[PDB]
């Protein structure tokens, strides 16, 4: 689809099994979903932007389902104020932005 | 560095 | 122009007489000017981000121009790590997200 900008881009993924909303996000390097189990190993790291930084729980080589496109990456979970979508995601399901 | 830019209107 | 999403999606734009660099951000509602001295009346306002909220100065009607397009919007002087255009101007130069 192609998305307008007058409401925050919110899209329905599917992760570990459970049904989310999302926020699709050029301004990401990373997605970071907020907390929740996940099934796997993980590494702590800290991500950040406006306002300092966050730490969160790194998995690798998680599937993910976005919009329904499949896709496989990195996932980080930890006390975001919303489920993000990042550019190591958004490639992955063929976004660009168009203007 | 700092990567994730989102952003909100309170 | 399509800009794809491999890298961070960088333009230049030109605000109160300066260039500067500036990154396309669909995940903020708002836009957001590293500390400048602007003209102009201005507002206190906080905003939320990944791992809290900032001050800024909302200065309101500032003409603009992103990526050779001009527009007249609100935009945000804080301490945000990095310029960032966000949904307010975005929908003025025409952006969608697609895929």
């Amino acid at each position: 689809p192609q998305i307008t900008l007058w409401k925050r881009p919110l899209v329905t993924i599917r992760i570990g099994g459970q049904l989310k909303e999302a926020l699709l996000n050029t301004g990401a390097d990373d997605t970071v979903l907020e907390e929740m189990n996940l099934p796997g190993k993980w590494k702590p790291k800290m991500i950040g932007g406006i306002g300092g930084f966050i730490k969160v729980r790194q998995y690798d080589q998680i599937p993910i389902e976005i919009c329904g496109h499949k896709a496989i990456g990195t996932v980080l979970v930890g006390p975001t104020p919303v489920n993000i979508i990042g550019r190591n995601l958004l490639t992955q399901i063929g976004c660009t932005l168009n203007f | 560095r700092p990567g994730n830019f989102f952003q909100s209107r309170p």
